[PDB]
């Protein structure tokens, strides 16, 4: 029983641990979210096969590491989905050929937001897999465990519905105008949605965020979200109704709005949050 | 050049020069009889003299004239005679205007009065000058006095 | 009537002109005016002019006449020439007498640079008692017009002492002790009254 | 949040209305004998530079002053009068000589800015003497 | 070139103003007929003549006075009478002084007295003028004349 990445770096084989880099790409399914496909990033064989044929199980206690490592959800081992983190041994997978075939492995998790994401950056543990391994000749079993580690930065969802982006660099034109900003939501299955916004703000309505631009900063203005046309404050949830897999957009624009007095001239910099909720 | 001011005026002529004649010029008082001084500020009769101005500005309008020099010690509004053993004393040079009346002598601007001038046109401003008793009996002799005169144009 | 600015009249050498007033105080007269020099002796020389020498003065007015120098400088430098100034007034018009008035002064010429200045010139004069008469002397370079001369209290003659000369006046030995004079200045006006010093 | 949106921008200054494009002093009729000594001048006389609608963004307004000098340094008279020269001044007993610059704050209030300004005529070394009294002081903004 | 005003002049104790009343003759030939009381006739009503010196100086204290004109070419002291066709003869006016003494006509300044005068005041010198014969008979006809006084100062 060796194993090999997709990259082909042999996984080195014992009854101790072993690191395996491979590519993550996080997707929102309904009802779980996909956190990896190990199936299309581990390769295993039996050099032998004519004389042993080897059989290897996932044991219990297999379950997410890191910043992942609160959450829960599902394995699907070769074919069939169990809980994770597990709480019993699964049923064996045989290898009886020189042939590589896929480990049939693909880690999900149970959604606990609605649009919620959290980063995976590469070089960062994603989970803890403890397998056992048994042979058709002698009774000999032994347990090692695989550290899927993510090779490339990830943003691994957590709720029913994503965004076309986290996040987004928008420029207004040298005042007093404004501009749309490019921000759309889909989800797996159809949900009730709606946003509010969150960041500094300067008025007692809390509708105009504060600048915050570092170098030469004007004075007397702020930056003011609206949709359709209408002014739209911070902790104040907007509701987009009922939003599916097709995209929709929150609606939202840019604008300048005035807070002091004298508006001396400069740069306008602020920094706004938007959380998704269920309604 | 998006904005402009614009100055403007005139720098008018509102004075005189004193004409060569007048430049500096003598007034004989000529023999005069000791005997009419009949005590303290009897006078003799009125000797005329003038001052011609030329060129003249055309915005001039009126003069200050005024005289300046030594007072005599018994009188400040008379011009005082030189004091030599050959001079006469007991008497004062009195200073006077067209109309005959006292001109005193080392009076600052405020007493002094204005006089009518006609703008350019060369201009005469007459005057009188007399002697006047400081004491009696007058002792006889040279009469010797100089005196510098003054304008102040409005 | 005819009246003159002064009694006497100085000529200092150099002196281009000298003035002399001549009024009329009477607006009803009408005089002719003739003005001329003499010399000591009364003779009309020609060495000062007068102008104007003739003109008409009608009613209540005053001349002035001027007396040129025209001597050049042919006069003695060290001392005082004595001429004689001369005003007439001609009345112009019965068996009538009508007068002509003259009014004669006294003209010193007076040279230059002389040492001793005239107000001193007075106290300089000098008597001599002797016999009935009395020299008076004067060492000065002025004519010296002595008045009031006062023999103790006997008043004797005046006198005109020439300049660098002697002059001498009746005395009367019955008369006063100690002797008292007086001088005509050059503006006709009389100088204080000095003792008599003898000797 | 889920998502962060970063919105840049920039407040700029620029240019308002001119409403005073040619102001007018007249000193009236001056007197030499009043202008005779060094140092002579006539009273100062006012005048104002106004710029309305200033849009938001311009809070000061720089004035960049201009005219031909002489050698004393003041605005040449271009006039037929000699030995006299023009002085400006702002409220403050600062010379505005060419060259010179003066910056005011906008009022927002009025969303306008004003220079309050006197002019005068003066004699450095004296002798003012007869003639006209003609002299143009060229004046630009800038704005921040 | 500084505006100066030289004044000069005189104060001089002042002579006399001179007044001579002219003497007038009527008669009517009356002791002329009745005359030829020798050459020495030397009488008719005196007729009084005034000089006046009013007003005087303060100076004048004595003058010398005298008279002057043509004399009789018989008698040098008489005045010599008008010679026209009109005119009478065998006459001379003769002028008396005050004392009724004859007056030396033509004479020199050494022959003649010092008049004193009162200084300040008023003067009157009085004198007298008649006719005297030079020659026997006198005859009908004018007197007219004319004479010059004369006032010599201190």
């Amino acid at each position: 029983f060796a194993c090999k990445t997709a990259n082909g770096t042999a996984i080195p084989i014992g009854g101790g641990s072993a690191n395996v880099y491979v590519n993550l790409a996080p997707a929102v399914n309904v009802g779980q979210n996909l956190v990896v496909d190990l199936s299309t990033q581990i390769f295993c064989h039996n050099d032998y096969p004519e004389t042993i044929t080897d059989y290897v199980t996932l044991q219990r206690g297999s379950a997410y590491g890191g910043v992942l490592s609160s959450f829960s959800g599902t394995v699907k081992y070769n074919g069939s989905s169990y809980p994770f983190p597990t709480t019993s041994e699964t049923p064996r997978v045989v290898y009886n050929s020189r042939t590589d075939k896929p480990w049939p492995v693909a880690l999900y998790l149970t959604p606990v937001s609605s649009a919620g994401g959290v980063a995976i950056k590469a070089g960062s543990l994603i989970a803890v897999l403890i397998l056992r391994q048994t042979n058709n000749y002698n009774s000999d079993d032994f347990q090692f465990v695989w550290n899927i580690y993510a090779n490339n930065d990830v943003v691994v969802p957590t709720g029913g519905c994503d965004v076309s982006a986290r996040d987004v660099t928008v420029t207004l034109p040298d005042y007093p105008g404004s501009v749309p900003i490019p921000l759309t939501v889909y989800c797996a299955k159809s949900q009730n949605l709606g946003y509010y916004l969150s960041g500094t703000t300067a008025d007692a309505g809390n509708s105009i965020f504060t600048n915050t631009a570092s170098f030469s900063p004007a004075q007397g203005v702020g930056v003011q979200l609206t949709r359709n046309g209408t002014i739209i404050p911070a902790n104040n949830t907007v509701s987009l109704g009922a939003v599916g897999t097709s995209a929709v957009s929150l609606g939202l624009t840019a604008n300048y709005a005035r807070t002091g007095g004298q508006v001396t001239a400069g740069n306008v910099q602020s920094i706004i949050g938007v959380t998704f909720v269920y309604q | 050049a998006d904005s402009t001011i614009t100055i403007r005026g005139y720098v008018r002529d509102n004075g005189c020069s004193v004409a060569a004649e007048s430049t500096n010029f003598t007034v004989d008082l000529m023999e005069n009889a000791a005997k009419q001084f009949n005590n303290i500020g009897a006078t003799t009769p009125v000797v005329p003299f003038r001052i011609l101005l030329s060129p003249c500005g055309n915005a001039v309008s009126a003069v200050k004239v005024g005289f300046t020099g030594v007072a005599d010690s018994h009188n400040a509004n008379l011009l005082a005679l030189e004091n030599t053993v050959s001079a006469a004393a007991g008497l004062g040079i009195q200073l006077l205007n067209e109309q005959q009346n006292q001109i005193p002598l080392n009076a600052p601007s405020s007493a002094l009065s204005w006089t009518t001038l006609t703008p350019g046109k060369p201009n005469t401003l007459n005057f009188y000058a007399r002697l006047m008793a400081t004491q009696v009996p007058v002792t006889a002799g040279h009469i010797n006095a100089t005196a510098t005169f003054t304008l102040e144009y409005q | 009537g005819v009246a003159l600015g002064a009694t006497r009249v100085i000529y200092p050498a150099g002196q281009k002109q000298e003035q002399l007033a001549v009024t009329n105080n009477d607006e009803n007269s009408t005089y002719l005016i003739q003005s001329w020099v003499e010399n000591a002796d009364g003779v009309k020389d020609g060495r000062f002019i007068v102008t104007p020498p003739l003109f008409a003065m009608k009613g209540k007015k005053e001349n002035t006449l001027r007396i040129l120098d025209a001597t050049n400088n042919q006069l003695p430098q060290d001392r005082e020439s004595l001429f004689w100034m001369n005003v007439k007034a001609i009345p112009s018009m019965e068996n009538t007498l009508q007068l002509a008035i003259i009014s004669r002064i006294k003209l010193y010429y007076r040279p230059a640079k002389l040492a001793l200045p005239p107000d001193q010139a007075a106290e300089k004069l000098r008597f001599r008692r002797s016999a009935n008469s009395l020299t008076l002397i004067n060492p000065t370079p002025y004519y010296l017009t002595v008045t009031e001369l006062n023999a103790g209290t006997r008043v004797l003659e005046n006198a005109l002492v020439p300049p660098m000369g002697e002059s001498t006046v009746k005395l009367p030995s019955d008369a006063g002790s100690n002797i008292t004079y007086r001088t005509i200045n050059d503006y006709g006006a009389l100088t204080p009254k000095m003792t008599g010093v003898m000797e | 949040a889920d998502v962060t949106i970063t919105v840049n921008g920039k407040v700029v200054a620029k240019p308002c209305t001119v409403s005073t494009t040619n102001a007018t002093v007249d000193l009236g009729d001056l007197y030499s004998f009043s202008l005779m000594s060094a140092g002579a001048a006539s009273a100062w006389h006012d005048v104002a530079l106004e710029l309305t609608n200033c849009p938001v963004g311009t809070s000061r307004v720089t004035a960049s002053f201009s005219g031909a000098a002489d050698s004393t340094g003041y605005y040449k008279n271009q006039g037929t009068a000699q030995n006299i020269q023009l002085e400006l001044q702002d409220d403050s007993g600062n010379t505005l000589n060419t060259g010179a610059t003066k910056t005011v704050q906008v009022d927002d209030s009025s969303q306008s800015a004003h220079f309050p300004l006197q002019v005068r005529a003066l004699t450095v070394n004296g002798g003012a003497t007869q003639g006209t009294i003609q002299a143009v002081i060229s004046i630009t903004y800038t704005y921040s």
